């Protein structure tokens, strides 16, 4: 749903209020997973992206 | 654009990795030394030997008629076992 | 064909830095676990009023004591005082 | 309750303790409570250890 | 002197080696000081070579 | 001398401690020679975390 650029600030200020290091686990350790889906997430679109431009600009039949 | 952006996700996620991988091994270090400590309890202070310099750590080897010597901090004192009670 | 190449040199770096640095931190917990273990490192004695011996002014010249060891107590009377 | 808690309460007995005031009957029943705090400060620590492990694997 | 691609195989023999784990730490640190160098220094050329692509495309 | 034969030493010296089959006269002995191993053997790994360190750096 979100679009791309909303992802980068989405992960951008998980990445910064953690590497203060003043959580609690349980809760520091909790959000690391989002960051890992996010990551996984954009990169994945960028796969999609990627080749479409590919195909796109070669001579494809 | 593309390939920077991919660069800077890749770039990203390491540091993420790299902020947890320091929480969790600051906690684990201080949580392992906390074990130890509880566990360095050794024999569970002052110190009884025999006249002879043997030390004594099973009580029925006393004979009831000998002046046992106990070294403490300050010094050490003496007496004659006399009576028992094993527990 | 360059682009590839930056971010091949790129992972190689971080793993690097990946692995030296668990390998680090395992060698400082062990050593600072053997030193813990080295800084905290017998029998119990106590008078009859219930104090558990730590100086000889407690001591009387005459007067009773119990020892506990890993099996009871025994008890006698101090007969020679000889701080030092 | 909290791991963070488990820490702060082992501690305050391990210092306590290392003080020397009580007597051997009683200090016996705090280190007693020492393991109760221990054994499960290693269950939640292991935990955490495999959560990472299953997310950041290649796998 | 070494050409880009032998540096990356160079440096694969050092990470691989490393990682390996059966190293003492006096070798280990020795080894990770030329690891690190030799990846800034292949960085330092693809720079360049990018640097000198983008002024051979532009129209200057 | 190398940081592992450092460890070697200080390890086997704690379990003797442990096994109590020395007396106080000897067992303080050891308790001497084990701290400087200690200092000396903990300055050596301060020293390679600031070589880490400066090299993860920019420069």
């Amino acid at each position: 749903p979100a679009s791309f650029e909303k992802a980068l600030s989405e992960l951008e200020q998980i990445v910064t209020r953690l590497e203060s290091g003043d959580l609690p686990l349980e809760e520091a350790l909790n959000e690391f997973e989002r960051g890992v889906q996010l990551a996984r997430q954009g990169q994945a679109k960028l796969q999609q992206a990627e080749q479409r431009v590919q195909i796109l600009l070669s001579d494809n039949e | 654009k593309i390939h920077r952006a991919q660069t800077r996700i890749q770039q990203l996620e390491y540091r993420l990795a790299e902020t947890l991988r320091a929480q969790l091994s600051a906690t684990r270090e201080r949580f392992g030394n906390a074990v130890t400590h509880l566990e360095a309890v050794s024999p569970l202070y002052s110190v009884t030997t025999a006249t002879d310099g043997n030390v004594l750590k099973k009580v029925k080897q006393v004979k009831a008629g000998e002046m046992l010597t106990t070294r403490l901090e300050d010094g050490w004192i003496e007496s004659e076992v006399k009576n028992i009670q094993p527990v």
